[PDB]
């Protein structure tokens, strides 16, 4: 996983 | 046989109470837009979609014949969400409150059926 929920 | 009008009677209390806890069913109450959300990988890892308004659309619809596949597709919604994102993320851990809501929801509705 690269990307969070922004 | 289960007649739509009985799952919608038996099942949306269990949908209800989902939508009730807030904020943690914030991020489940619309499909996730990967653009919006600035995760363009979304859709690399979650092949099978699923929120609660798709759920709400397909009960009030009548497209469960059978209460395991209301249930079926509850669970698929939290799984992505535990699929994506990271078990110390704000989503992830509002997935598990849902999670421990729901089970205590549908498992007294489950026995009656």
């Amino acid at each position: 996983r690269r990307y969070q929920k922004s | 046989i289960f007649k739509p009008e009985e799952l919608r009677q038996a099942l949306m209390p269990t949908l209800e109470a989902l939508y009730r806890q807030d904020p943690e069913s914030l991020p489940f109450r619309q499909p996730v837009d990967p653009q919006l959300l600035g995760i363009p990988d979304y859709f690399d890892i979650v092949k099978n979609p699923m929120d609660l308004s798709t759920i709400k659309r397909k009960l009030d619809t009548g497209q469960y014949q059978e209460p395991w596949q209301y249930v079926d597709d509850v669970w698929l919604m939290f799984n992505n969400a535990w699929l994506y994102n990271r078990k110390t993320s704000r989503v992830y851990k509002f997935c598990s409150k849902l999670a421990e809501v729901f089970e205590q929801e549908i498992d007294p509705v489950m026995q009656s059926l």
